[PDB]
């Protein structure tokens, strides 16, 4: 090779590595940070970002009278004069009248601990759970994750339970508890920088994301006033407005006013959020923080510092002054603060931009007052929601722009009335300021989220769950109301969101239907709790092992599995595998028999029903396994044992097919000689009832404590039928023509010994409970004589089920085309004082995917960890759902 | 002073609400006709279920 190409390839490698390193520098210095979730509780009845948007868009003022349930002597702590201890001239301010409300039971906190718990901690816990739920993340599954918690808070002096009172009031716990209750492992830091506390925390969170120390972070703040000390002492210097309205950037600006609140953001790196398919609401592009430093007093703003922090944030974001369309100004409403902020905004933003695109300035504090530490983060939530709706809400209580600052430049304009946000030529961008009393300024730059199918599964289950039945009903009602105000959402997306992005709680319910006309009424019926055809309900079991039951004769009907052959590809593949394994010693194709094509034998013939039942049952069991329901044991019933053996790993598919086919063929000479009859009596009564007939009859099977099957000759059978009629016993006759589990099978003994010859048993991967023995059986013992005994000796299904219940098995699943042993299993369970639950796969005339999904939903409702990823696909559109319906109760310390 | 009292209006948290089940009978004066409050409350109960 020439040296030119030899060095050219090295140059290519070097420049590619250089590009990679430069991109890494770019993403390590200033990467965009996606706000994948938000949550907030603010005055004016706000409890979600949508509530905040409704409040600001309507121009509603959340200022209201003082709380009366907090022990405040509100009548005796108001006088007009501005100089008096313990008295204030402010009548109204923002408040969270449900601040003491908290769902203690949800987080495992006892009532006595909750009473001695700071309201800030409770509000932060609830808001963090809501934020995680709104981000498409299951909060329970975040346990053990490297998730940080940066929270802005202050010590507000809220104050058998001696231990709880210590950790229940320390501000350091205000973040730590969030990472303890949820089990997060990233750093938990409680910032305290006055009004800038929350926004500053968000900046720190961004750093924690950029260094790789966190994969996700909670950035937020909380503000609660258990006592009126913020109103009495601060009013000495006429700091608060007289009427209590924060007139932001208005000539009537004559003070500020405090307000409670909480606001959190679940934030992740934009690349990581895109990789995980999370919904990105907005993008923090850059942030900056500094200090006023030298200023006219400690508590006084400095315009130069605000200009510096705004410019630093713009440089960090890599955006120009003209690139920002609007700003959420701090806007405290003070006479001295507002002109300083206006001058800073005019100098920094409104200096070089088109005259026809002035910077729109607003302030959330005009609506809800000065929210305190939680203000700044709450601000971005407003600037997110408007950014989603493309409408800039108006700022209230602005009779005219204040004359202290000069608006002659015209580059900056207040939001006197709502202004439509253009969505052309560039993404929408905005800014938020959180200038603090202590002097720490903070500015954040937000950018619009960047612009980002599978076939619809039929009869997608809609899953709901809650801690208590009342919470479940509240969840159903909330979901119904949310879906009502939605233009025909995709049902499969809703199913996927409910199944994957929500925690499975104890009390569960499901809705399975193939048409979008019953889901609404079904949700309503769940809401008021009335029953419905497509509604399923239950209480999941915390512990319990699963069992697959394999009944023998009885669960057959024409067309069974016909629909699954078309709809379900996995079932078709398993049926094809069984067909290939069964073709060797059978003179017909299984697929023709199942599909009922012309010329194929019917199910009346004995030699074909057991192979077909075996294949269908094995395919259904493997389909259950494909959905993640791996059995912890198996149990058979006469021929079903063979199928169970194949699921136990004892027998290969070829061996099981050989055994079942040849054993069914060997039963042909028995046709017409006798039959079976099922009667409802205990074992002893049935046994002594057949004594007059002696050896002619025998106990074919003991299904349950009051259900047995007796097999024998037709003459003996219909002689005993009239005796049972005399005694009044519902001796139901099984439609069969062969008296197995009786003496007649001896006549064919050698043949069945030839039927099972040549097989190669192996040890069982899954335990197998043999009905013949009544206990677990070694896989290598399933020789020919074992199968002959299974055909000959009486079945002891009841004793085997009792042993299974004793061993700690709680979920019984019948893999048949129709349940036949559900009654016996339920009778055994209720006669033992065990909380086991029985389910079936299909039913008569119901074998489509709808019935399979109904069975899966019922199994999940009973508490089986069904893998819904296989059923509903791997990933779909991130449909948004309402958060958990907390059942709050009031906890507050008396004076 | 033990027997002194006063009526007042405690602020309270806004209730989340629920679905308006069944049929609701709204009765309005004929003088008002379809003006302000009647049409809007009728619409509100209509969207309430």
């Amino acid at each position: 090779v020439t040296d030119s190409e030899k060095v050219a390839e090295y140059l290519r490698r070097a420049t590619l590595d250089l590009r990679a390193a430069r991109q890494r520098i770019r993403e390590l210095e200033s990467e965009p940070i996606a706000i994948i979730g938000m949550a907030c509780r603010l005055p004016g009845g706000v409890d979600s970002p949508e509530g905040l948007w409704e409040l600001v868009d309507s121009g509603t003022d959340a200022i209201a009278g003082f709380p009366l349930d907090r022990g405040w002597d509100v009548e005796g702590m108001y006088d007009p004069d501005a100089e008096a201890p313990g008295k204030t001239y402010v009548k109204e301010a923002g408040f969270l009248y449900d601040a003491g409300e908290f769902d203690a039971g949800f987080f495992g906190i006892s009532p006595r601990e909750a009473v001695s718990m700071d309201p800030q901690q409770r509000l932060m816990l609830e808001a963090s759970w809501e934020a995680f739920e709104r981000a498409g993340l299951d909060p329970a599954r975040q346990r053990g994750t490297a998730t940080g918690v940066f929270v802005g808070a202050t010590a507000t002096g809220y104050v058998g339970a001696e231990g709880f009172a210590i950790t229940g009031n320390m501000t350091a716990v205000t973040s730590g508890r969030i990472s303890y209750t949820l089990g997060l492992q990233g750093p938990a830091v409680t910032i305290d920088t006055a009004c800038s506390s929350s926004l500053v925390a968000l900046h720190l969170a961004c750093q924690s994301l950029r260094q790789g120390e966190c994969t996700t972070a909670l950035a937020g703040g909380v503000t609660v006033m258990p006592t009126p000390t913020a109103f009495t002492e601060f009013s000495r210097q006429r700091g608060l407005a007289p009427d209590g309205r924060c007139k932001s950037f208005a000539a009537a600006a004559d003070g500020t006013n405090w307000a409670e609140g909480v606001a959190v953001l679940v934030v992740e790196r934009l690349s990581d959020a895109r990789r995980n398919g999370h919904r990105v609401l907005a993008v923090v592009r850059g942030t900056a923080i500094n200090q006023d430093g030298a200023s006219n007093g400690l508590s006084a703003p400095n315009d130069l510092a605000q200009e510096r922090v705004i410019r630093s944030a713009l440089d960090n974001a890599g955006l120009t002054a003209s690139d920002v369309d609007a700003v959420e100004a701090h806007g405290t409403g003070t006479t001295l603060g507002d002109p300083i902020e206006a001058q800073a905004l005019l100098a920094a933003y409104g200096h070089e931009r088109p005259a026809h695109r002035p910077l729109r300035v607003g302030s959330l504090k005009s609506n809800i007052g000065h929210a305190g530490p939680a203000a700044g983060v709450a601000g971005v939530i407003k600037m997110v929601m408007a950014m989603r709706h493309g409408v800039l809400p108006r700022s209230l209580h602005i009779d005219e722009p204040t004359p202290q600052v000069d608006w002659s430049s015209g580059a900056v304009t207040l939001l006197t009335e709502p202004v439509d946000w253009p969505d052309s030529d560039r993404p929408r961008r905005a800014g938020v300021s959180a200038f603090g009393i202590s002097g720490t300024n903070a500015h954040v730059i937000l950018e619009q989220a960047p612009t980002q199918p599978a076939p619809p599964v039929p009869a997608a289950p809609w899953l709901l769950s809650a801690k208590t039945p009342a919470a479940l009903r509240a969840q159903a009602r909330r979901l119904h109301t949310h879906l009502a105000r939605h233009p025909h959402p995709d049902p499969t997306d809703i199913a996927h969101a409910l199944a994957t992005t929500r925690t499975p709680h104890e009390h569960r319910a499901a809705l399975v239907t193939d048409d979008h006309g019953t889901r609404g009424p079904a949700l309503a019926a769940l809401a008021e709790g009335a029953p419905d055809a497509c509604l399923i309900s239950g209480t999941a079991l915390s512990k319990g092992r699963t069992v697959f039951v394999f009944p023998g004769q009885g669960s057959q009907w024409t067309g069974m599995g016909r629909e699954l052959l078309h709809t379900s590809p996995e079932f078709a593949a398993y049926i094809a595998e069984c067909e290939t394994a069964l073709n060797d010693f059978v003179d017909w194709s299984l697929t023709d028999v199942l599909r009922g094509t012309e010329g194929a034998p019917g199910y009346d013939r004995v030699d074909v029903v057991q192979p077909a039942l075996f294949a269908v049952m094995v395919s259904l069991a493997r389909l259950w396994q494909h959905h993640g329901i791996h059995p912890d044991a198996v149990i058979g019933h006469s021929q079903g044992e063979i199928a169970a053996a194949h699921i136990a790993g004892a027998l290969s598919l070829q061996d099981a097919a050989r055994i079942v086919a040849l054993r069914s063929q060997a039963l042909l000479p028995l046709a017409g000689l006798g039959g079976m009859t099922s009667l409802a009596l205990p074992h002893d009564q049935a046994l002594q009832l057949i004594q007059p007939w002696g050896q002619d009859l025998s106990i074919a099977s003991v299904n349950g404590p009051h259900s047995t099957v007796v097999s024998g000759t037709t003459h003996a059978l219909d002689e005993l039928h009239t005796t049972c009629d005399t005694q009044g016993v519902r001796a139901r006759r099984i439609p069969v023509d062969y008296a197995s589990h009786s003496a007649q099978v001896e006549s064919i003994r050698d043949t069945v010994l030839q039927a099972a010859t040549g097989i190669n048993p192996q040890p069982t991967t899954i335990p197998l409970y043999s009905t013949v023995t009544g206990q677990p059986i070694d896989g290598t013992q399933l020789d020919a004589d074992y199968w002959y005994t299974n055909l000959r000796h009486t079945v002891r299904f009841e004793e085997t089920t009792r042993a299974l219940l004793g061993s700690g098995h709680r979920h019984f699943i019948e893999t048949t085309a129709h349940p036949v042993l559900a009654l016996a299993l339920e009778e055994t369970i209720e006669a033992t004082g065990s909380d086991a639950r029985v389910t079936g796969t299909l039913r008569r005339d119901h074998g489509d995917l709808t019935q399979l999904h109904t069975a899966l939903a019922t199994a999940w409702t009973h508490g089986i960890d069904v893998d819904w990823t296989a059923v509903l696909g791997d990933r779909r559109t991130p449909f948004e759902l309402p958060t958990y319906a907390f059942q709050r109760q009031r906890y507050w310390l008396e004076p | 002073d033990d027997l002194r009292y006063k009526v007042t209006w405690k602020p309270t948290a806004v209730a989340d609400g629920a679905s308006a089940t069944g049929t609701w009978l709204v009765v309005v004066p004929e003088s008002l006709a379809g003006g302000g409050w009647p049409v809007v409350v009728a619409r509100a109960v209509d969207q309430a279920g």
